RNA sequence: AUGAAUACAUAGUGUUGCAAGGCGAACGAGGGGAAGUGAAACAUCUCAGUACCCUUAGGAAAAGAAAUCAAUUGAGAUUCC
RNA sequence: UAUAAUGGGUCAGCGACUUAUAUUCAGUAGCGAGGUUAACCGUAUAGGGGAGCCGUAGAGAAAUCGAGUCUUAAUAGGGCG
RNA sequence: GAACCCACUGUCGUUGAAAAGCCAGGGGAUGACUUGUGGAUAGGGGUGAAAGGCUAAUCAAGCCUGGUGAUAGCUGGUUCUCCCCGAAAGCUAUUUAGGUAGCGCCUCGGACGAAUACCAUAGGGGGUAGAGCACUGUUUCGGCACCGAUGCAAACUCCGAAUACCUAUGAGUACUAUCCGGGAGACAGACUGCGGGUGCUAACGUCCGUAGUCAAGAG
RNA sequence: AUAGCACUCUGCAAACACGAAAGUGGACGUAUAGGGUGUGAUGCCUGCCCGGUGCUGGAAGGUUAAUUGAUGGGGUUAGCGUAAGCGAAGCUCUUGAUCGAAGCCCCAGUAAACGGCGGCCGUAACUAUAACGGUCCUAAGGUAGCGAAAUUCCUUGUCGGG
RNA sequence: GAUGCAGUGUACCCGCGGCUAGACGGAAAGACCCCGUGAACCUUUACUGCAGCUUGACACUGAACUUUGAGGUUCUAACUCUGUCCCGUGAUCCGGGACGAGGACCGUGUCUGGUGGGUAGUUUGACUGGGGCGGUCUCCUCCUAAAGAGUAACGGAGGAGUACGAAGGUGCGCUCAGCGUGGUCGGAAAUCACGCGUAGAGUAUAAAGGCAAAAGCGCGCUUAACUGCGAGACCCACAAGUCGAGCAGGUACGAAAGUAGGUCUUAGUGAUCCGGUGGUUCUGUAUGGAAGGGCCAUCGCUCAACGGAUAAAAGGUACUCUGGGGAUAACAGGCUGAUACCGCCCAAGAGUUCAUAUCGACGGCGGUGUUUGGCACCUCGAUGUCGGCUCAUCUCAUCCUGGGGCUGAAGCAGGUCCCAAGGGUAUGGCUGUUCGCCAUUUAAAGAGGUACGCGAGCUGGGUUUAGAACGUCGUGA
RNA sequence: GCUGGCGACCAUAGCAAGAGUGAACCACCUGAUCCCUUCCCGAACUCAGAAGUGAAACCUCUUAGCGCUGAUGGUAGUGUGGGAUUACCCAUGUGAGAGUAAGUCAUCGCCAGCU
C-alpha cells in the first residue's frame, strides 16, 4: 500500500487580460499567488495579490525600476 | 480550544457581536468598543455566555 | 300441570300452542384485519381499513331535525353531485 | 462476430407503446381585452344553467402599498418589476 | 438356518421390464420383532433410537385458491414504405461505479443577420523542448570549506524557442455566430501516430494529453 | 440409542408440557416418584482454578418507574394610576421538592455449571544434563495415564521387526 | 484453436458393417467466481418490537386489638379449594345447599420498571488490474501536466481538522545570517567592540509563489477583527467559492496628504431538517390578548463513507435459491517472455610449463516457447477431469546402435565437439500420486509438443456437495 | 564652467583602485542653555552657532582589474507534408543556450546659487 495519492484541487491562476486589451473599472487583469506582477498606474491590488483596474483604458504590461519589476497599468 | 463568546452592547439594545477566546491566557471577561447600529453610536460590549 | 336439598318457596320436569333454523348475485350495517409493494436500502410512514375471515337486514340500508356552523351578526335536519 | 458467442426443425394462425384523468408545448378553428361554462334541467347533440376557472400587475416572509415595491438612518446605492 | 423383515458388495440396466429394479452373494429371524384393520397428532405446526429425516414420486418451512397483472436499476423481444439531418461512450455528483441527474455533444420550431470562422498584419504573457551550473542537490581529478579543470537533475534554473492561447484591424471565401423554446440519445469504447506516467523503453497490457480512422463507412 | 453413572429441579392444585381459556397429559403416580442436562458395559480411576459468565444465598448502603404534587416562573382581568404601567382573586400553561419496588452496583458459595490450566534466565568433582535456584504475570499454571495418535506442520522424525 | 476466408495438395457417383479423433457434439438460461442498494433459513454481548416471566401503585379489599409512616396479633363476611356430605339425578361434568380447611393473603384488570434470539421484521458502504485481507474516502502545496486554463493511475513527495485582543489598526523608527580580529570566568558556540564579503536570516505553521514603501523587526496610542451597501470582474452542472474601486454613518492613529471592512497569500471544514438564546413599527382561526409561526442575529455534527439514504443496526450457509456477466476470477487457448531452459562473445585464472585437452571469474549478446508468472482477448442460454489403462503421432536440443575431428588419445577405456530421427528404448516394493527413494535387470531404460495427446474409448484411488469425528479458530451459527 | 535639490533611466550606466576639490554650496566641526532625544549614551534625532579642516565623507576625472553588454557563422530544438522506429532522414518555414570577434568607466530633464 502506498503512502501517497493526494492532492489538492487546481485554482485556476494566471494572466486574464492581456497587453492591448480594453478593460473597464473592476475587471480583473491577473491571478497570481504572490507579486509576480506588480501595480502600476490605475491598477489596484487586493488582499490576495490579485490585480484589477480601476480606470477605464488599455492594458499594458512593462518592466521597469531599479528592480526589473513587472508591472501592468492602464492607460486612459 | 478556543470557546467562543458574546460580546453585548452595554446600551441596552440587545446588539451583539460573536467571537472566541482562549480561558487560559484571558481568564477575566473581556470588553471593547464597537459600533452599535441600532443606536449609531460607538459604545463599550462586554462579554457573555454564548449559550 | 307437576315438583328437590328445605318449612314457604325456587331450581328441575312434562303437555299444549306459536315462532325460528337452511339456501341464494350485487349493494348496506357491524365485529376482526395482513403482506407483497413505494420510500430507488429500512424500522416511523405507505400499501390500507384494501384483500380476506365472521355476524346480520332491506328493497334499498345508513344518516337525520343542531348542546351545528358562522363571524357585516348571518345561516338553518339528513343524503348525493 | 463467418465466428466454434445468443435465438430459430418447417408452415399456417395469434403475439408487445394502450386507456382514463391532469398538465405543458406545437398546429388548426371560433371569439377577442376578453374567453369559457360544470353539476343539473331539458320528449334532450339544441336551448337554458355565470357558481367557478384562465387572462388583464407587481414588490414584499408578512402587515401593507401599488407602476411601483423591498432593503436602509438615507430622496444614496442595489434587487425584483 | 427357510417363510417374513431388511439393503453390506459386485456385474447388468441408465430413451430401463422398473421415475430406485434383476441376478449372485449378504444381515436379523421369540424380539427394542414383523404385520392386517380402524383411529390420534396439521405447516413456523406435527412427528423424529436425530439423517434437517419424514409429513401422498414435492420439504431449511407441504399442497390449493386468493392479495396478484407482487416487484425486477436485469436478460430477451418489439411487426409496412420513402425523404432530410445526425451523436456519445466526456466532466461533475451519487450506498455510486453495467443505474441516474445537471452540463458537453444530436434534432425540430421561432427570433436575429456578419456580430462567426479560415488567413495576413499588429499588440501581449509564458518557463516546456533545448541548454546551463548563477541557487538547491549530486559527480570525478588535482591544489591549498575554498581555487582550477570536468559531468548530471520530474519535484534545480543565470537563460530559453517552435507551436499553442488572448485581443484589434483587414481582403476573399463560406449559411457562420448568438438568443428563446419542443424532443432525444449517451455517460463499457477500440486501434494507430506523436508527448508522457506505470510496467521489463514487455504485452492486441494499463492510465492521461493530442490528431486520424472504426464505432455509425461501402469501393 | 442403550443398560450403568452423575448433577440439578419437583411437597402435590408438584415441577414440566399443550391451550386464548375452560381444561388435558405428568398420574388415577407421590422423592426407592416424576422432569431436564451430560456421560455411555465393565476394570483402575477422575488432578488444580470461583478471576469471567451463569446459578444459589446474603446486605440494606448507592442508583432508579408509575403514582404523589411542596415550591418557583408565566397567560388572562376586576381594580388602581394623567401616563408609563402596576395589579389581587378565579381559571389556566409550566417547573418540579418529598414518598416510592424489583433489577443493577457490593459480599460469599458453586466446575460430573458454561469455561481455564503461563513465560524469561542460571546452576553438581571429565563433558553433557540440570536434582536445584533466580525471578515476571495470573483465578490457577496439567496430577495419574497416554503420545509422529481418527490429534504431529517440519515429516517418508529416529531406532528395531517384517 | 476454420468443412465454409487465402494459397496450395488431393479427390469419379451412391450404399452396407464397424469406430469415436473433430463438428469448441446432445442434455440442463454454470451449481465454482463476481455483480444486484435480490431471496430464504440459521446464529449472536448487531438494531428495533412482541410473547412469556417478574416488580411496585390503584381496583376487586373488610373488621378489632398493639408497637415505633410502618410493623405485630386476632377475626369473618368478600374471595379459594383438582376436600367431605345432601339434592337436581339412573351423572368422578355443572349448579344449588350444609360442613371443613384457608382468607383480606393468593389471584385477576389498568398503569409501570426489569428480564427477554423464545419469537418477528430488518441492517451489515464503495473504490479495487477478479473478490477477500491490507490501504484509501474531505481540504492545502509541488511534480507528472506536453511555456494560457484544465487534465488520470492502489503514480512520486509532504501538510491540515489550528493559533492570535495582539501575532489586528495606525504614526514613528530599525535591519538579518555568516566569517575574521581582539576582549574575565567563557569555551566549538552566551555578551562587548571593529571590520570583511555577502540575502545565504526571518516571515505562528507544510510547500509554492512572494517580500525595501520591506509583507521581516521594535515603541506609543488604540479597536476598521465596524454598520448599510456595492459599479465591475474571476471561477463555475447546480448548490457553492473568490477579488473589488466607490458612496453614507460612526471611529482609531497621524501636523498633514492619508491608512484601516483582521493576520504576505493559498489549508484549519459540514448542506437541509429539528430544536435553544437575543431582538422584532410582521402574523395571531369570533373580538382583545396569549400560545404558536415568520423575519434579523446567533448556538447544538470526526453526519471524517466529509453532497451528509434512518433518530436508531452484526454474522453464517458445504442445507441452500433467483435474476444476470466471458462487462470479472479458477482449466485449457491467445499476446508477452521478467522468470525458466538452451546457445554464443570476451577472457583474470585452474590445469607441474600451457586461457582455449577439460574447466572457466568479472561482464556482454541471443534462441525456444516444456516452468513460475504478467494481461484479461475467446468460452459462465456449460470448452465439464489429477493420476492410471488402451491406443498413438510428430520434433531433435540423441539414451542405444551407425559415421567422424581433437585429446592432458600407448592399449583397453574415458572426456569433448560435429553428422545422423532407420529401428529400438525394464519388471517390481512403498505411496492416490505425477515425481521421488529403493531392489534386480538391459545395448539403452532420452528430452519434449500433441486442449500439461487420448474420460460421446475404460476406471474413479486423490481433489471439491450432502453424514460423522479429531487438532485448531470462533460466544455462536 | 563648479555646487545643491527633485526626476527620467536601472550596470555599455555597476563595483574596485588611483588622483583632485573649499569664493559660494555641502560636509565634517563647537556644546547641550531653552525645543526634542537615547529600553544607557547629544552615537543617531533636535536645538543655538561659526574657532578649525577639506582628513573622513560626498562629488569630479583616469584605468578594462572584476563585472556587464555582445555580433556573424554553425549546432540543438521545433510547426506542416513525406519516409523510418533508440528517436532519426528529406522538403519547407522557424531558430536558441553556450562559446568567439567586439563594445562599455553612461545619456537626458526642471529649478536655484557661484563666477
Ligand atoms: C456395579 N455397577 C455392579 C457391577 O458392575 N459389578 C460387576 C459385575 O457383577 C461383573 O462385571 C462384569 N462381569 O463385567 C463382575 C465380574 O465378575 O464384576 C463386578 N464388579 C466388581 N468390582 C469388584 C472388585 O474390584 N472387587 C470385589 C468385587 O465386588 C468385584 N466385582
Amino acid at each position: 500500500s502506498t503512502k501517497n495519492g493526494r492532492d489538492s484541487n487546481p485554482k485556476m491562476l494566471g494572466v486574464k487580460v492581456y497587453g492591448g486589451q480594453t478593460v473597464t473599472a473592476g475587471n480583473i487583469i491577473v491571478r497570481q499567488r504572490g507579486t509576480e506582477f506588480h501595480a502600476g498606474a490605475n491598477v489596484g491590488m487586493g488582499r490576495d495579490h490579485t490585480l484589477f483596474a480601476t480606470a477605464d483604458g488599455v492594458v499594458k504590461f512593462e518592466v521597469k525600476g531599479q528592480f526589473g519589476r513587472r508591472y501592468v497599468k492602464v492607460e486612459t | 480550544m478556543r470557546d467562543k463568546i458574546r460580546l453585548v452592547s452595554s446600551a441596552g439594545t440587545g446588539y451583539f457581536y460573536t467571537t472566541t477566546k482562549n480561558k487560559r491566557t484571558m481568564p477575566e471577561k473581556m470588553e471593547i468598543k464597537k459600533f452599535d447600529p441600532k443606536i449609531r453610536q460607538h459604545v463599550i460590549f462586554k462579554e457573555a455566555k454564548i449559550k
